[PDB]
């Protein structure tokens, strides 16, 4: 326990690895310190131990270190983490360190950071919807609590900037769902993977305008650190979500930067180790991986916290076929993707409807949970949306010249909405004006052709204009 | 209006901090006044047994530069007993196992890793 | 607001210096349980 | 007709590359697992 | 048994040593805590074992121990209205020890071994009894249980219990020989139940749905596929297979997906009825579950395991419809483990075997005569999930050539937000003939010529859409327009369907020919009226139109009128315009 | 080591049109500009080692040819540095490590190059480093990894590339010294992908770090249109905060002025495939209007010429005023074609020759030039009536 | 091969227009082929006597039956006989490499037997090292007047 067991005997050290031979009291996944000839400490995660030898992943690069002069020691069997409650405020390296001068926290308790799965019959249902300020989020792919949502993002596009204005903005609606006005603000956990200088400064600075620091846990791992901690700060940032949420009844919303930096790092470990590759080199295993690490969020039966996940990632050449964006996709429960041919035009923030989806947003709209009229509305708005591409392709095809009338009017649709309903630069919308806009929208076509929504919603509702929403 | 709270948050954990500080640096000197203690000479059997025992099959064993006989008096247990005038922190500083390639350590700064845990511990004593 | 950071900055320390005098009284008994639970 | 052809030959292109790939590794992977086998004896 | 200590950890996956005698696929237990492992390789005088847990923490030399036996259930009373994961552990137990988490090393009893259950006897001393003969029955949420004679027993019985309460380790048949039957026994999941005999399939296996039920219907004993990218509607359409079908007891299998959709089900289902009955849907569902998160080596184990279930209430004359969440997660599995082995890939890594793995698990469906001489059938509906949702990918190719039914989703048609969203070029129905007296018997005496004039319409309109492509709806001529127009109005009035509505979730057999025959008889009057000279614009302002549309959403007890009122109005509409 | 790493909110100009008003970086940011053979990645980068405010240029050769190494040190001791006026070799340090040139050393030269540059910015100037090929490094790094016998990730490279890349270019930014002073340093590398294909695994890799994408064209420089900048599918992230410093020391209107170009440029963009099918003259006079002014702005405007005397280089107020001119021009033409006016007669208008070669007029003599060609831009249209 | 012959023939500096006034001493040739046919051979051949200049020429030929290994070393001695001839006998050498296509695929088949690890199409990843080391021997030097100048000519598939 407070026993010291020193292993020298290093046979091999070359790339991320380290083979260290005797060691059959090392246990499997544990956590060692490598310490060189001139003093300096790093730090290492068992991964294969044998009577031969074990293998050992190397956190920081393995710059001097020797077969002659270098030491192994043990620090404990199972990874883990020290969380208390006093952790909100606070700055970490990916590894766990503090960066913000402050002296080191003093843990309530010590959690294994791989985490336990979360017994299916615990789990409870999610149902409270959750108003982004973002039409085309709130009326078309509503985000309920409990839920990830990653954002499928590209090489030059603003996903950052939306993240921070969906976090800026994100609070729930009890007044329309009759439960209290607990008013209650998201605690916000950032997790970054590799991320450069200039979006760590954006992400610092927004968060301190809005004050939001006050509440928040950051993990940071800028792209300048070592590339092996990016395996642990995911775990490291979703176990302390899951020890706020269900210790305390937070709510907490998770930001994981750059998921396509993590899966580098874990094909650069899968290729040292010499394993079958998958798929492009990225290792067989990284479903099950990728899994253990969305999976964690959700709402427990019997608990009032909740950890609502947003990954950000991008897709390689804009290509969702690619492995990260496809398993992603299997494994959460909707996606956002935004597009490029939108953000060329000057569309802020340039989300396209179609490829977009939203898993549990019935479970969050209708009668007692928002107005009415909400599903009917946005299922009628994918159709005459779908309708206004095919009419652009069509004139792609032939002259326009031929058109009839109602191509003339789904295609002034198709570039109203996209004028007005996605468009909107740095601008909260509650609930209510979305919905107005998108009525005002489809009062731009005959009631015979709206055929999914119901005539009561048709009389109650249609015939706004779009010239008297804004002075 | 948050940089009022923002300051008195850092400034309450900077005094948690050093007064943390101080009881380690206070922990320091009691446990580096242990040799001259009368249970010194059998806190060093405890920390050589807790090393033979944590490791079977051991070849050696080092001690104070003053060559313990405290701990030669287990010269029937174990095969050899050498010096090490460098190693100066309190304990039995090094066990060679039969390999050269594996060592034991149970010796003061040990402390090192127990006041991850206790830590916590004595800051809810203080308060 | 220059007001608010002039009456929040002696605030805190003022609430610091509180803590360490508190922390000072209970300090032996501390130093007493460290060296109890190192000890074997 | 040339925009769909262009097209079709570059796919064509990008699909062999991505099998040529995964043969070399696998060559890559069952002589080093033969090769250590045979020191190993 | 054999112990042995572990060699080599790394991963899941433990190498022991000292394991001489092993017999492949046995159970062990790796560990002092017991963690279950499975014998997958012998090597010399080792073992190579993969575990079906978490393996963080263990260490070199540790004790492995072989149960002698290889991965099995228990069949028996008190499965139904339960829930359990990959090996048939319930996790209602495992919350109640554990908490909110799932730990390692667990060990509860698939069946409750303290319940009292209502036993009445059905044979009597000196009777000879083979594997599958009827002991007894007990009462099960109305159902009736019966009590089996294990495949592989045959004897004559001394001694039975009297009618009364018992347990299940109760023994109340005892053989000359002294063998005991209990209420329960148990069967490797990786051999097949055996039967007397398989039967050709004859009866329709109703889903509820009018795009699958009609244009793709599938047979009782029957196997069909539903492959697709994520998002076009797997998941909503199972579900719905669940509730809606006629099956008598119902066996859903999560293979890997989303836990969420596990929770859905559970909450859900308590406060829906059964169809055919009326008591509440979950008394007739086994759940097995098997989260993403889960350990990777149970997901196989699942498959079986749910499989074998169904075959164990197909034995007792029941006729069980089985869901398979997602087969991709299953061949994922195997190529993680083939992985681990350092076996040679065949293609986009899969294992050789993963074809004959397919095969012999879609193919313990059927409908067949019971050992016992009663009746039964078993229905197979898997998820293909293709990476890109690429259909040339190995695992869609394999259970291509397999299933009686092919279910294609297309992923445009999910985009639209159009559902079923079911490709009609790229699905098929092989059930389609054998099932043509069935339906002259119980729907209507003309229902194929229908069906068959809908298909021509549809394959008339594909054919057309080359044409439309290449010049415009503007420039086809009257006669094609209407076909175009007839062909959208059958796709967006007949199949398509609502499935959180409230009255179109669920379409008899009955409703669905109505609407056909209705759009059939306007197609002609337009037709003929084209022939007059009828613009084609007039023809499609018709109010007819709109009550064509609206009929899906009539209710079941309304909609025999409701079809006069609007066979009536089409015929006037033309006949008084001209 | 530094104390502190700043926002970047000035720019770095180079002397080029195009990439200081379409697409500027800052000092402190990087840029990247991948190309296909031929397009002119090289002559970019020395136009940029010729004309920049940097007060000193790091010139790395990683894996390239000797003949450029040449050019440089035979041009440059003539040429004077637009700073202090003296000779422009006494500016630049050249790392050179040529194709022939043994392969292991290429990375040598990229970290020599880098480290001399943060030494420089330690010095408190403000640094210009321009990566010859960085496709050469990720070449040598395949190579000594195949000399290891690893595993391959993709077309061969080791899969640290990535890290290996994101390394090298986060050494740049403006910082507060060690010594508290201010200094910068600004990275501009150029990928050489296979093909011309932008999904290479280098310039996919590159792509996620940089914060400006130049994209070479092979199709433009087929028609020796240069720099044959593809402006359709480059972007840049520094053009918001940018702003202030173009509103005080350009002119106060100069951000809505490129931002009307833009747009002008974007719908002839648009136009052009409907075009391409039917013929000029099928459309209507709006629309010939705007591609007749698309084709002035990408013939006088985003065209630029390296080995003129004077078009080589370019100020900020010089592009200012050819904006304006085109801008004057484009809402003349609309007031005219609404009266009534032919378009071919508003083409054939002798103007356009001074707007055609506004770009070849000096520094010194372009105020008095701009000024005339204001009023008769003016006077044109209002005698045509 | 005829539009390489024409300029072998009518190779000149024109030194007027340059104000040198330093006679044209005519142009010394190096012709090396790899894997040509015998019908290209021999119009080469009947060219460069015809011409006259086949007093001026090193020809280093492989024919198509030679073994394919060693169409690696004929460049290299090609250009080294250039090399030396032209920095120290103060010629004026050009160059001419009949068809590098095959040059490249002899490559490929000795790095294929090598096992190395591939490039875009199978070509050795180092492709752009050998050619280098090949073509980057051209080139004039200061302080001499000799000089190297190459127009390898290479056929590209599929166009
Ligand atoms: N602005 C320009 N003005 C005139 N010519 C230009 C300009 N930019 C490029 N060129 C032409 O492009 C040719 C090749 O350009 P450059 O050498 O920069 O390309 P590259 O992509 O770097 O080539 P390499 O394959 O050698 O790396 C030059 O010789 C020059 O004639
Ligand atoms: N038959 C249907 N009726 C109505 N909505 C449907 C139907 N099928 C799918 N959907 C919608 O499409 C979404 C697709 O989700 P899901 O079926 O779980 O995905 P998957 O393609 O992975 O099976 C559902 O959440 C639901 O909103
Ligand atoms: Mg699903
Ligand atoms: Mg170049």
């Amino acid at each position: 326990d407070l026993l010291k067991k020193e292993y020298t005997g290093i046979t091999y050290i070359s790339g991320p690895l380290l083979f260290v031979e005797n060691a059959k009291d090392l246990a499997y996944g544990a956590i060692v310190d490598i310490k060189d000839g001139t003093g300096r400490v790093r730090g290492g995660q068992v991964i294969e131990v044998s009577e031969e030898y074990a293998v050992i992943q190397v956190f920081e690069e393995t710059t001097g270190l020797d077969l002659a002069t270098t030491s192994v020691s043990l620090v404990e069997d199972v990874a883990r983490l020290g969380v208390s409650k006093e952790m909100l405020g606070r700055r970490f390296n990916g590894i766990g360190k503090p960066i913000d001068g402050l002296p080191p926290i003093t843990p309530e308790k010590r959690l294994p950071i791989t985490g336990l799965p979360l017994n299916p019959v615990a789990r409870r249902k999610p149902e409270q919807f959750i108003q982004t300020g973002i039409s085309t989020i709130d009326v078309m792919n509503t985000l309920v609590r409990g839920q990830k949502l990653p954002i499928f993002s590209g090489s030059g596009l603003p996903a950052n900037e939306i993240a921070a204005q969906i976090a800026r903005q994100a609070t729930v609606r009890p007044d329309l769902s009759g439960e209290g006005e607990k008013e209650e603000p998201f605690a916000v956990v950032f997790a970054a993977m590799g991320i450069t200088q200039r979006e760590l400064s954006y992400f610092i600075q927004e968060f301190e305008r809005t004050g939001a620091l006050s509440r928040s846990v950051l993990f940071l791992n800028k792209a300048d650190d070592p590339t092996i901690e990016r395996i642990l700060t995911p775990r490291m940032a979703l176990t302390v979500a899951e020890y706020l949420a269900f210790e305390h009844d937070y709510h907490v919303l998770v930001i994981l930067t750059d998921m396509t930096n993590y899966c580098e790092a874990l094909r650069e470990i899968g290729a040292a180790r010499e394993e079958i590759p998958g798929r492009r080199g990225y290792p067989g295993y990284m479903y099950t991986d990728l899994a253990t690490i969305y999976e964690r969020a959700g709402v427990v039966e019997g608990k009032k916290g909740s950890v609502t996940q947003i990954p950000i990632l991008s897709m390689p050449d804009d290509d969702r076929t690619h492995p990260i964006p496809d398993l992603t996709g299997y494994i959460t429960e909707g996606q956002i993707q935004l597009s490029r041919e939108l953000h060329r035009k000057g569309i802020y923030p340039p989300i396209d409807p179609l490829p977009s989806l939203s898993r549990l947003m019935n479970n969050g709209v209708g009668k007692g949970k928002t107005r009415e009229d909400h599903k009917q509305v946005s299922d009628q708005l994918y159709s005459a949306y779908a309708n206004g591409v095919d009419i652009r392709k069509l004139v792609a095809i032939i002259g326009e010249d031929a058109l009839t009338e109602n191509d003339r009017r789904y295609l002034q649709f198709a570039d109203a909405f996209e004028r007005f309903f996605i468009n909107q630069g740095q601008q909260n919308r509650s609930i209510e004006e979305s919905l107005q806009i998108a009525w005002a929208l489809l009062s731009m076509l005959p009631q015979g052709e709206l055929k999914r929504i119901s005539k009561d919603h048709i009389g109650k509702y249609y015939g706004q204009k779009l010239e008297e929403i804004w002075g | 209006e948050s940089a009022g709270e923002l300051l008195v948050a850092t400034a309450r954990t900077q005094a948690r901090g050093e007064v943390l500080e101080e009881v380690r640096r206070r922990v320091r000197e009691a446990l580096e006044a242990l040799p001259q203690k009368p249970e010194w000479p059998e806190v060093v059997r405890k920390l050589a047994l807790e090393a033979l025992e944590a490791l079977p099959g051991a070849k050696a064993l080092v001690a104070n530069p003053e060559d313990l006989p405290h701990l030669e008096a287990l010269a029937r247990e174990r095969g050899v007993e050498l010096q090490a005038e460098p190693a100066l922190r309190l304990g039995v500083r090094a066990v060679g196992a039969e390999g050269k390639t594996q060592v034991e350590n149970s010796l003061l700064a040990r402390l090192d890793r127990a006041w991850d845990a206790l830590s916590s511990k004595v800051a809810q004593a203080l308060w | 607001t220059e007001a608010l950071l002039a009456r929040y900055r002696e605030r805190a320390e003022a609430e610091a210096k509180a803590v360490r005098e508190k922390a000072m009284a209970r300090l032996d008994e501390a130093v007493a349980l460290v060296l109890k639970e190192v000890l074997p | 007709i040339p925009g769909i052809r262009a097209q079709i030959r570059f796919i064509q292109q990008v699909l062999e590359q991505r099998e040529r790939e995964d043969t070399f590794r696998l060559k890559r992977i069952k002589g080093k697992i033969e090769a250590r086998e045979a020191e190993e004896e | 048994m054999i112990q042995g200590v572990i060699q080599k950890i790394a991963g899941p996956a433990v190498i022991a040593k000292g394991m001489l005698g092993a017999r492949m696929y046995d159970i062990c237990k790796v560990g002092e805590e017991g963690l279950v492992g499975e014998i997958i390789r012998l090597d010399g005088d080792t073992a190579f074992v993969q575990v079906y847990e978490d393996t963080s923490g263990l260490k070199v030399g540790e004790p492995v121990v072989s149960t002698g036996l290889p991965l099995a259930v228990e069949l028996g009373p008190g499965m139904l209205n339960g829930i359990y994961d990959g090996i048939q552990r319930p996790l209602e137990r495992i919350r109640e020890k554990t908490g909110i988490y799932i730990t390692r090393g667990v060990v509860v009893h698939a069946l409750d071994r303290e319940k009292k259950w209502a036993w009445t006897p059905m044979v009597k001393p000196g009777d000879e009894v083979r594997g599958g003969m009827v002991l007894g029955t007990v009462p099960e949420f109305g159902f009736t249980h019966k009590i089996l004679v294990p495949p592989d027993v045959r004897g004559r019985v001394k001694e039975v219990k009297p009618a009364g309460e018992y347990t299940v380790e109760e023994p109340v048949v005892v053989l000359e020989d002294g063998t005991e039957l209990k209420m329960y026994h148990t069967w490797p999941v990786r051999r097949a139940r055996p039967v007397q005999r398989k039967l050709d399939p004859n009866t329709p296996f109703l889903t509820g749905m009018r795009i699958l039920d009609v244009l793709f219907p599938v047979a009782m004993g029957g196997t069909a596929a539903i492959p697709g990218p994520f998002g076009a509607g797997k998941s909503v359409t199972q579900q719905s297979l669940a509730k809606w079908s006629n099956a008598d007891v119902v066996v859903y299998v999560g293979c890997g997906e989303r836990g969420n959709e596990m929770t859905d089900v559970l909450v859900e289902f308590p406060e829906l009825t059964d169809p055919k009955t009326g008591g509440p849907l979950m008394h007739r569902t086994v759940l097995i579950a098997n989260t993403s998160n889960m350990p990777v080596a149970a997901r196989e184990a699942s498959i079986y395991v749910g499989v074998t279930i169904a075959e164990y209430f197909r034995d007792q004359g029941f006729s069980v419809a089985l869901m398979a969440d997602s087969t991709s997660r299953w061949a994922e599995a195997l190529r993680e483990i083939s992985s681990r082995l350092e076996e040679m890939p065949a293609e986009e890594g899969y294992p050789p075997y993963l074809a004959a793995r397919l095969a012999a698990f879609y193919e313990r469906a059927g409908k067949v005569i019971t050992l016992g001489g009663e009746e039964g059938a078993v229905t197979i509906v898997g998820a293909v999930s293709p990476p890109g949702g690429d259909m040339s990918e190995p695992v869609t190719q394999s259970t291509l050539r397999i299933v009686g039914a092919f279910w294609r989703l297309d992923a445009s048609l999910a985009f639209r937000r159009h559902f079923p969203a079911i490709n009609w070029n790229g699905s098929y129905s092989l059930f389609t003939s054998a099932l043509d007296p069935w339906y002259r018997e119980n729907v209507a005496e003309d229902y194929p010529e229908l069906r068959d004039a809908i298909s021509e319409l549809l394959q008339r309109e594909a054919g057309l859409q080359e044409i439309v492509q290449l010049v415009g709806p503007d420039a086809l001529q009257d006669a094609e327009r209407l076909v175009i127009e007839v062909g959208r109005i059958i796709r967006e009035d007949f199949l398509q369907q609502n499935a959180y509505h409230e009255v179109d979730a669920y379409c008899s057999m009955k409703k669905a020919y109505g609407i056909m025959k209705m759009i059939l008889a306007f197609y002609k009057e337009a037709e003929a009226a084209i022939k007059r000279g009828v613009s084609i614009d007039e023809i499609l302002q018709l109010p007819v139109l709109e009550r064509i549309g609206r009929a899906r959403y009539v209710s079941e007890e309304e909609f025999p009128a409701y079809f006069e009122e609007a066979m009536k109005e089409i015929q006037g509409a033309f006949k008084a315009l001209a």
